[PDB]
């Protein structure tokens, strides 16, 4: 069920009447980037990895010495 | 007051024919026999999805 395109997925489940080639220019959302469609990669090695979006909250000191 | 056996409109023969010939058992049998001959409800899931409202989450 993961291999169906999003605009078609709402149609197969009886959400919309008009199929996504039948809908006019006004409903197609404006984008500034390409579309690529990853279905689901569960068990596949292309499974998602979560991580920290930001850096550790408290900085540590860069060691700087001084000969007196 | 609940009726005794003697103040009943059914005869003993009429009442016990329904007893030994299982009348309403056969009626309830014939119900599901009627249901053998009708259309099932099953949809085939990855080929056919069920309901969607846009409110769904
Ligand atoms: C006046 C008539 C004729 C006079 C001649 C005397 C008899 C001749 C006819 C004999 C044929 C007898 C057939 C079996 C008799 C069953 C009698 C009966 O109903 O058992 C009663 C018994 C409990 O008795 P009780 O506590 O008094 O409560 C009864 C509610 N009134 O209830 C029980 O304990 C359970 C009842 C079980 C019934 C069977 C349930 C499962 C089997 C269903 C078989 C259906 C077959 C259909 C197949 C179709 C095939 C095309």
């Amino acid at each position: 069920m993961s291999q169906v395109e999003p605009g078609w997925h709402f149609w197969l489940g009886y959400g919309v009447d008009t199929a996504p080639c039948n809908t006019p220019k006004e409903k197609l959302p404006i984008r500034a980037y390409p579309y690529k469609f990853q279905p689901n990669y569960t068990g596949t090695p292309g499974a998602f990895v979560t991580y920290n979006t930001l850096k550790p909250k408290i900085s540590a000191w860069e060691p700087v010495t001084k000969q007196r | 007051r609940p009726a005794t056996w003697e103040e009943s409109e059914e005869g003993a023969l009429s009442k016990a024919t329904k007893y030994f010939l299982l009348a309403e058992m056969f009626r309830g049998l014939y119900v599901v026999l009627e249901q053998f001959f009708r259309a099932p409800y099953t949809i085939y899931y990855p080929f056919e999805k069920g309901p969607v409202s846009p409110r769904f989450r």
